[PDB]
């Protein structure tokens, strides 16, 4: 009876939407047209006889994202209401992408959340895939989490953003999108994921042997961690952990709710054959730094809160070894303030990855998510990123001159300091 | 959507803007009939960008031609695609600025630019999602100087929130044309550039050069030099043409080019640029395309990088190019050559990518971006130019048409100040 | 020789009818002897945060004492010779309009004084000539516009600057000057707005050039002095004219970001000053560090609802105070 609804903003959020969706649709069987050949009905709802349809929007100022989308080969599946774009970009800034246009559909995307929830028994939430900084995946990130405040406030604000990474970046005026980015966030988000886009290329040749990968190898690690956190709204387990039940256990404190993931085992189709794919072995690879999806080390910071996602051929006995295995690495530094260990779900049904990916399948698998001091690395290096262009003004007067006061600079900075003492505080 | 308007600022314009147009029909599956005969949906999903589209499945280019030579007129008019070429927009007038801008601004150019205006408030009215203005001229001549100035100023105030993209011909330590060309190019400056968002210089040597001795084309004639500048011009375009992993436009190159207002300058080049024979030795991989962007020597410039310092580069990428393969090598480049880049930004280089390659090559790739080299432009025209000016050289023909000397004081002291954001910059 | 820094006023607004209605700390900053202090709640933790400044003058302090004080001071150098520059900084809703016209204010009552003085200047000659010329001008949608002129076309050229075609007006008496003002803001762009009512559609430039033949040695004063109604910092959005008055506000807000660059470049002694840049700032060319003194006046709420906004103006208001230039007598 649960229900889920997603968002996916800005050609990053729409290109792994559509990875999501076409993972989704896999998961279940569904054809392309709709047709197959229940707890479907969390992400797919039953339209009429014959069909169902995936619960989601995709938004953008770029007409192409959308023009894109609807040549897609699930383009007969998504009702053409799904879609909805403005006219002009958001020359990734903020001020364009927040205050100057990204009004021009705001209504419209309100008009197709509003139909999708009145057409919600079990609403769960809402699950959003964005940017931590780059136009319209900021801007109308921004304006739709203030309706989503206003409107439904009490169902679950859940997001995966996009982490611009120590080196790789597509544009220089980054940092000050995300600085605005990150303020106004802070304020009305319930959980949220950190994604490395360099993190994850380095996972993509480490542990899957892809010499050089791109955006579509990325979105399908991405999917892989996406269905297993949400694979719990629809599928049975030994441990039946509600993403809700997941998130409250997971913050502590209402400023520490930006979690950082991995995901075990990850193998080419050569390792497939090598491996000891174990329930231990997998759970023990989630701790090391080396399989994170950002680019922290976690030896440099505490482990607050942690929750272990078994998926598949899992006995709860092999996980509580498995546990107490982790328990002895003396190497991980748990928050002096939770004595309490993990939080454990297992799920019944085993992870698929998709044909024509890169993934092998396995018989078993974990998904970690956890709450630890070492983020605030992340968000130290965009400070620093930061600082500079914004004490040269560089740029700035784009921002200005499209609809913004400078000062406003100065407002995200000071919470973003406030953002890094909230890790420190937790930590110490 | 984000529709463009072209204007042909004479000769200048005209042949730059001709083989401009010859290679975007050719992309856009445009036939010398008009007809689209294509490949793809791609090819017509942002055809109306450039053309207007008409019965017949019609692509007409979206272009005004401009100037003061009828003779020009009829060249263009017996030209390719002339056929399809909406006649109403060959707006030529009979005299000629006789290289004198003040002529060719104050008096002739003043009264041809309102006729103009009047084709170009049509067009502009026949659009659903203007984005700008793109405008092809020379700086230093007589005709097309005066007009695509007049012109640049006057839309602007008539278009005060499109983008005005600027293709210019500018003066070169050598290879010289006007009698006053620096008088002419200073009076320009000073009116381009506070009409101007973007624009891109032209050193006719560079592209004599390129062709010489890169393509190996030892007769460097007007149609190779042509190549190489409607190469570029349609590089620039590719974010209004074709999709891919990185979609980009224009305002996202302004808010991510230039730091500064003034900034606004570019010196372009591209890749791969190989003659026939050199076909057999070489490996058409990012690497190869990052080694020529990055070459100095490559840019249709005589502003050589190597005295300079980078401020803003854009890598713009056409085919199915690996993202990491594209990160790393952008990343080994700024590691690399990191002295020459500019430390007022924690990432010189922007990068966007189309995943649709240009008709030819299995890849490809423009490079655009404004560095502090760029103020050897400046200075080679204040230099040319007070050295005349001090002796009132040829100063009758401006003065003769009611120019003041003042008009030229403002106009050296504005290059002076181009010149001092750049050395602030280095 | 040496460089003086430039000085500062900060004034406090007494409460709107909104912000007395609403639910606010009705005095979140106070001033001491020229301390401004502010209290200020956020992310859970109450701070004191302060500035200083050159004069201050709270809500409790009207415009009578300011004239026998600011403005019987500026006046005075003034008429002593020095090129002075008044000028201002504030969000928008500040109350700096409204201190300019006392709707009697400042152009009101510092012309007042200026031409009282040059009147008993008048009665202590009883070649003593007071050659005096005014003008008004205002940039509007970024176009410099003549208030004294008939039925935009000024160019801004080298004297300093000097505008072609600009209408400039001889005074020979005080109700001339009034007239004239009265009509300049008539012709002034302004408006009435969703929160603001004397909005600042324009930067409204008033310069008097008072060449006073000041003779004994036959020597005559110029007592350059230009008032500037620099528009305020605004948020469209916040207002809530489709694109007219957001691309009035922006146009500002770049303005004021270029200034504050060469604000910035002047403290921090940079080699090349960007106030070459705009058009407002190579007004002020020689404001900018140059032989002109200079005064800014601030303007701030005492309410809670605009501490973000007071803090912005206090900071960039205090750390322009490291602005310093070499005022003389135009002899
Ligand atoms: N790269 C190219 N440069 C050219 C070409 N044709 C001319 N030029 C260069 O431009 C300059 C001559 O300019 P134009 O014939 O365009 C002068 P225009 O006709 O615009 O005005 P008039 O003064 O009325 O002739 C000079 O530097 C030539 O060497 C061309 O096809 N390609
Ligand atoms: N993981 C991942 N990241 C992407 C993808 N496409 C773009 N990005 C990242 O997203 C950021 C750029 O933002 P975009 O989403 O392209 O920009 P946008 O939201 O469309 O905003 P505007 O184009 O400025 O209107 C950069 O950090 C890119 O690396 C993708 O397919 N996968
Ligand atoms: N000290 C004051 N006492 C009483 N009323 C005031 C005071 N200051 C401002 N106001 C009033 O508030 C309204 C004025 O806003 P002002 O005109 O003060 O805004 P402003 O700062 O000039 N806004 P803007 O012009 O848009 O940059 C006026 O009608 C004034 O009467
Ligand atoms: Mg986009
Ligand atoms: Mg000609
Ligand atoms: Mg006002």
């Amino acid at each position: 009876m649960r229900e889920c609804i997603s968002i996916h903003v800005g050609q990053a959020g729409v290109q792994i939407g559509n990875a999501c969706w076409e993972l989704y649709c896999l998961e279940h069987g569904i054809q392309p047209d709709g047709q197959m050949p229940d707890s479907f009905n969390t992400f797919f709802s039953e339209t009429g006889a014959g069909k169902h349809v995936p619960r989601a929007v995709f938004v953008d100022l770029e007409p192409t994202v959308i023009d894109e989308v609807r040549t897609g080969t699930y383009r007969q599946l998504f009702h053409p209401e799904q879609l909805i774009t403005g006219k002009e970009d958001a020359a990734n800034n903020y001020a364009r992408g927040h205050y100057t246009i990204g009004k021009e559909i705001i209504d419209l995307v309100l008009d197709r959340i509003r139909k999708l929830a009145d057409q919600c028994t079990g609403l769960q939430g809402f699950l959003v895939f964005h940017s931590f900084g780059g136009g319209t995946g900021s801007g109308f990130t921004s304006l739709l989490m203030e309706r989503l405040s206003v409107d439904y406030g009490k169902k679950s604000k859940l997001e995966f953003s996009i982490y611009p990474a120590p080196q790789v970046s597509t544009a220089v005026v980054e940092p000050y999108n995300s600085i605005l980015t990150t303020h106004t966030t802070l304020e009305h988000s319930d959980c949220a994921f950190m994604v490395d886009n360099e993190a994850i290329y380095d996972i993509c040749r480490r542990n899957l042997d892809i010499e050089r990968p791109t955006y579509t190898n990325l979105n399908r690690l991405i999917s892989q961690i996406v269905s297993s956190i949400t694979a719990s709204l629809r599928f049975d387990g030994a441990l039946n952990v509600d993403l809700t039940e997941f998130q409250t256990n997971l913050v502590p404190y209402p400023r520490i709710h930006f979690p950082l993931a991995t995901y075990a085992p990850v193998i080419s189709a050569e390792k497939a054959y090598h491996e000891q794919l174990s329930v231990a072995e997998i759970t023990n690879a989630c701790f090391e730094p080396a399989n994170q999806m950002v680019k922290c080390d976690p030896r440099h910071g505490k482990y607050m809160a942690c929750c272990l996602l078994y998926r598949g051929d899992v006995v709860p006995k092999d996980v509580n070894a498995a546990i107490a295995t982790i328990k002895t690495k003396r190497s991980i530094q748990f928050v002096d303030w939770c004595p309490t260990g993990f939080k454990v779900g297992i799920n019944y049904q085993p992870p698929t990855v998709v044909p024509g990916g890169d993934l092998a399948k396995v018989q078993r698998a974990v998904c970690m998510l956890s709450n630890t001091t070492a983020i605030a690395e992340a968000w130290a290096r965009l400070d620093h990123k930061f600082d500079l262009m914004y004490a040269k003004r560089a740029f700035v007067h784009w921002y200005v001159g499209e609809g913004m006061e400078e000062g406003e600079f100065s407002e995200a900075r000071e919470d973003m300091a406030a953002l890094e003492k909230d890790y420190e505080e937790v930590g110490v | 959507m984000r529709e463009i308007v072209h204007i042909q600022a004479g000769q200048c314009g005209n042949q730059i803007g001709a083989k401009f147009w010859e290679v975007i029909s050719d992309e856009h599956g445009i036939d010398p009939t008009g007809s689209y005969h294509g490949d793809s949906d791609l090819q017509l999903e942002r055809i109306n960008v450039y053309y207007n589209e008409a019965a017949g499945n019609k692509y007409v280019p979206r272009a005004i031609l401009v100037d003061l030579e009828p003779g020009t007129m009829d060249s263009v008019r017996s030209g390719p695609f002339g056929q399809i070429f909406r006649p109403d927009n060959f707006v030529f007038g009979q005299s000629g600025a006789g290289n004198n801008w003040a002529k060719g601004h104050y008096t002739e150019g003043a009264e041809l630019v309102d006729s103009v205006l009047d084709v170009v408030r049509k067009e502009s009215e026949s659009c659903d999602c203007l984005q700008g203005f793109q405008l092809t001229h020379s700086l230093g001549g007589g005709t097309g100087s005066g007009m695509g100035t007049l012109l640049i100023s006057k839309i602007r105030e008539e278009y005060p929130d499109r983008i005005m993209n600027t293709f210019s011909v500018v003066p070169s330590p050598k290879v010289s044309d006007t009698v006053v060309e620096p008088y002419n190019a200073t009076l320009s400056v000073h009116q381009l550039v506070e009409n101007t968002d973007e624009t891109y210089c032209i050193d006719n040597e560079a592209l004599y050069d390129i062709c010489f001795r890169t393509l190996k084309l030892t007769t460097p004639t007007y149609g190779d030099l042509n190549h190489l500048v409607s190469a570029t011009m349609s590089g620039v375009t590719t974010c209004l043409r074709f999709p891919g992993q990185l979609n980009a436009d224009l305002r996202k190159l302004a808010v991510n080019m230039v730091p500064f207002p003034r900034l606004h300058f570019f010196m372009p080049g591209f890749a791969p640029l190989t003659s026939r024979g050199s076909q057999q030795y070489r490996a058409l991989t990012v690497p190869e395309l990052t080694q020529q962007m990055f070459d100095a020597k490559n840019m249709m410039a005589a502003c050589d990088p190597r005295h300079g310092r980078y401020l803003t580069v854009a890598a713009v990428f056409r085919g199915r190019m690996s993202m990491k393969e594209v990160d790393e090598q952008m990343l080994n480049v700024q590691n690399k050559n990191s002295s020459y880049f500019v430390e007022w930004i924690p990432n010189n280089v922007k990068t966007a990518v189309c995943d649709i390659p240009p008709r030819g090559l299995k890849m490809s790739a423009t490079f655009i971006g404004n560095s502090t080299a760029i103020q050897e432009l400046f200075k080679r025209i204040s230099e040319q130019f007070t050295a005349m000016f001090r002796r009132k050289a040829f100063l009758h023909w401006y003065t003769g048409e009611g120019m003041d000397e003042m008009e030229f004081t403002e106009a050296e002291s504005n290059m002076n100040d181009l010149v001092s954001e750049y050395q602030q910059y280095q | 020789s040496s460089c003086v820094n430039i000085k500062v006023i900060v004034r406090c607004r007494p409460l709107n009818e909104k912000e007395k209605n609403d639910i606010n700390n009705e005095e979140v900053v106070r001033i001491n002897n020229n301390e401004v202090i502010l209290t200020i709640n956020r992310n859970n933790e109450i701070y004191e945060k302060k500035y200083s400044f050159d004069y201050a003058c709270d809500k409790d302090v009207d415009q009578k004492t300011l004239f026998n004080n600011y403005i019987y001071q500026i006046v005075d150098e003034v008429l002593q010779g020095f090129n002075c520059t008044l000028f201002c900084y504030g969000q928008t809703g500040t109350g700096k309009t409204y201190t300019m016209e006392g709707k009697t204010g400042l152009i009101f009552r510092v012309t007042k004084r200026i031409f009282d003085i040059l009147n008993k200047r008048k009665e202590e000659k009883i070649m003593y000539d007071f050659n005096i010329k005014i003008s008004y001008l205002e940039i509007y949608n970024e176009e410099l516009c003549d208030l004294l002129s008939s039925t935009m076309k000024l160019r801004i050229y080298e004297d300093g600057l000097n505008v072609d075609k600009l209408e400039e007006k001889s005074i020979n008496s005080f109700e001339e000057i009034y007239y004239i003002i009265c009509s300049a803001i008539k012709k002034r762009r302004t408006a009435e707005t969703a929160y603001n009512k004397k909005s600042s559609r324009s930067h409204s430039i008033f310069t008097i050039t008072l060449i006073i033949k000041d003779i004994n040695e036959s020597i005559t004063k110029i007592g350059k002095l230009n008032l500037v109604d620099l528009a305020g910092s605004e948020n469209a959005l916040k207002s809530s004219s489709l694109k007219i008055r957001q691309q009035e506000s922006c146009n500002i807000n770049q303005s004021l970001l270029t200034l504050g660059r060469v604000i910035n470049s002047l403290i921090e002694n940079s080699s090349y000053i960007p106030y070459r840049d705009s058009k407002l700032t190579r007004l002020l060319q020689d404001s900018l560090g140059g032989k002109t003194k200079t005064f800014i006046v601030a303007t701030i709420s005492p309410s809670s609802l605009c501490i973000d906004e007071t803090l912005s103006t206090l900071d960039y208001v205090f750390r322009a105070k490291n602005i310093k230039n070499r005022p003389e007598i135009n002899i």
